[PDB]
C-alpha cells in the first residue's frame, strides 16, 4: 500500500478466492466474517480442456480486434 | 529534402505523433481540434486518415488528367 497527501489512495490487491457473506454490522468502517471457504475442484477434465482450448482461441481471434479501444 | 534523412532513424512517439499534426495543411481551428484530445491512438489514427485521403485525391487528379488528354 502507498500513501499520497493529495487524498488518492495507490493500493494493489490480489483476489484469492470467493467465500461467503455472514452477517453486516453498522459502520463505519463496515465489517463482515466468512464461515466457510468456498472453492471448486475440476472434474471430468476432458471437457474442461476442450472449453480452455476453446476459450483461448477465442481469446487469440478477439484480441486483435480493438484497434482504438485501449486494449493490449 | 532537409527532411529525407532527418526523419528516418527516429521512433519518438509524441514527436512521430505531432510532426505530421503540424505537416498537416488545414485550418488553425483544425489544429486545435487535434489539440483538443490528448489520447494518442485516436489522433495518430485521424493521422492515417488524412494521409489516405490525400493519397485518393492525388489519385483520382492523377487518373482524370490521363484519360482526359487520352480522349483529346
Amino acid at each position: 500500500a502507498m500513501r499520497l497527501p493529495d487524498g488518492t489512495l495507490q493500493v494493489m490487491v490480489e483476489a484469492r478466492a470467493r467465500a461467503q457473506v455472514t452477517d453486516y454490522i453498522p459502520g463505519p468502517y463496515l465489517r463482515a466474517r466468512g464461515e466457510v471457504f468456498s472453492e471448486i475442484f475440476p472434474i471430468d477434465e476432458a471437457v474442461v480442456r476442450v472449453l480452455v482450448e476453446e476459450l483461448k482461441e477465442a481469446f487469440e481471434k478477439y484480441v486483435a480486434n480493438h484497434k482504438s479501444l485501449r486494449l493490449d | 529534402r532537409y527532411q529525407l534523412e532527418a526523419v528516418k532513424g527516429t521512433s519518438d512517439p509524441a514527436m512521430l505523433a505531432d510532426t505530421i499534426a503540424y505537416h498537416a495543411t488545414w485550418t488553425v481551428a483544425e489544429k486545435q481540434e487535434i489539440l483538443e484530445l490528448t489520447d494518442l491512438e485516436a489522433r495518430l489514427k485521424k493521422v492515417l486518415g488524412l494521409l489516405s485521403r490525400d493519397l485518393e485525391r492525388f489519385e483520382l487528379d492523377k487518373r482524370v488528367a490521363q484519360r482526359v488528354k487520352e480522349q483529346m
